[PDB]
């Protein structure tokens, strides 16, 4: 029984280092899904506003009004 | 137990997962270990799946409320110490110099424990600039520091 | 909200828009605009506008009709790296798959119907949307 108590804790020595691992690129990808959680605020928003905007006649006028300034 | 810092920090990490699968107060329970990574724990697969992880997406959905006590079951998971790595690696060292060979290196990862993906493997030597030498050797305790002291 | 940028840029527009620099926008006033631009709209397109306003419209009532319908909105160059976001390699398009996923089962899901408005007229070639025509296509109607 101390030979498979062996194998065991080596199999779960291994276990926790990609434990380890699996922290480490996670970690490493958080700051880079919080901005694409913005940037997909951003898209999804702007889009909705367009979708209700596009045939409105004063947001037509609106438009071609803003590259004048 | 749970300081307020940290209740803190679990409902912002809670949020951003909340929103990646869909806002709607909750988050998918596939997602449970991720979102534990995300506050600074390791928990192996089988820690997350004792308190209620499931194998894929689209099962079951977390509530805040039911979320915390998950987080609070694994906070406590058994972490490998250093040590502990460098016994697991020894035994693969051939002359115990401090070298393994990188396609070893790729078999304890993807072919033991709680495997790794070719593409999670390739990755993590990547981000740790962990190269070998022209004989393919490397050298595992470095390797062990960097994932251990983690991104930044 | 809602930024000073934004309103600068509605209180510029109002000013434009009022010709007569009366401090109100009245129908010569959106007669001039119009026909500075192109097609003008007849006097009855014209009236229908005016009458979105409860009041005589001067810059608070023009505020009135545009905030809630603008207080979300992003510049162009804000929209296009919210795109860029998902575009590591700046390749400046999106795999269609990829963003119709991103907009219909994540963040604030898209719905049936708001992803058949959307994806009607995407310039989207060869499994690619591209993002930066897009933006440019929502701005500017
Ligand atoms: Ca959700
Ligand atoms: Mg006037």
């Amino acid at each position: 029984n101390l030979e498979e108590m062996r194998d065991e804790r080596l199999s779960k020595i291994i276990s926790m280092f990609q434990a380890h691992i699996r922290g480490y690129l996670i970690r490493k990808a958080y700051k880079k899904l919080q901005d694409q959680r913005i940037g997909l605020s951003v898209i999804q928003r702007n889009i909705r506003k367009w979708l209700v905007l596009r045939n409105w006649q004063w947001w037509k006028l609106y438009a071609k009004v803003k590259p004048l300034l | 137990k749970l300081s307020q810092d940290e209740i803190d920090d679990l409902k912002e990490v809670f949020e951003l997962f909340d929103f990646w699968d869909g806002r709607d107060g909750a988050v998918d329970a596939f997602k449970i270990g991720d979102v534990c990574r995300c506050l600074g724990i390791n928990p192996r697969n089988e820690d997350v799946f004792a308190v209620g992880g499931t194998h894929k997406m689209g099962e079951k959905s977390l509530p805040f409320e039911e979320f915390l006590p998950a987080y609070e079951g694994l906070m406590d998971c058994e972490q490998g110490t250093y040590a502990d790595y460098m016994e697991a690696f020894k035994t693969f060292d051939r002359e115990g110099q401090g070298f393994i060979s990188g396609a070893e290196l790729r078999h304890v990862l993807s072919g033991l424990g709680e495997r790794l993906s070719d593409e999670e493997v390739d990755e993590i030597i990547n981000l740790t600039d962990l190269q070998e030498d022209l004989e393919g050797n490397v050298k595992y305790e470095e390797f062990v520091k960097k994932v251990m002291t983690g991104p930044y | 909200r809602l930024p000073q940028k934004l309103m600068q840029e509605m209180k510029e527009a109002f000013t434009m828009i009022d010709q007569n620099r009366d401090g109100f926008i009245d129908i010569n006033d959106l007669k001039e605009m119009f026909s500075s631009l192109g097609r003008t709209p007849d006097d009855k397109e014209l009236t229908a506008m005016l009458k979105e306003a409860p009041g005589p419209l001067n810059f608070t009532m023009f505020l009135s009709i545009f905030s809630d319908k603008l207080s979300g909105t992003d510049s162009e160059e804000t929209i296009r790296n919210a795109f860029g976001m998902f575009d590591e390699l700046d390749t400046k398009k999106l795999n269609i798959e990829y963003i119709k996923d991103l907009l219909e089962n994540m963040g604030d899901n898209f719905n049936k119907d708001e992803m058949r408005m959307t994806f009607k007229e995407a310039p989207v070639e060869g499994g690619k949307f591209d993002y930066v025509r897009f933006v440019a296509m929502i701005k500017g109607s």
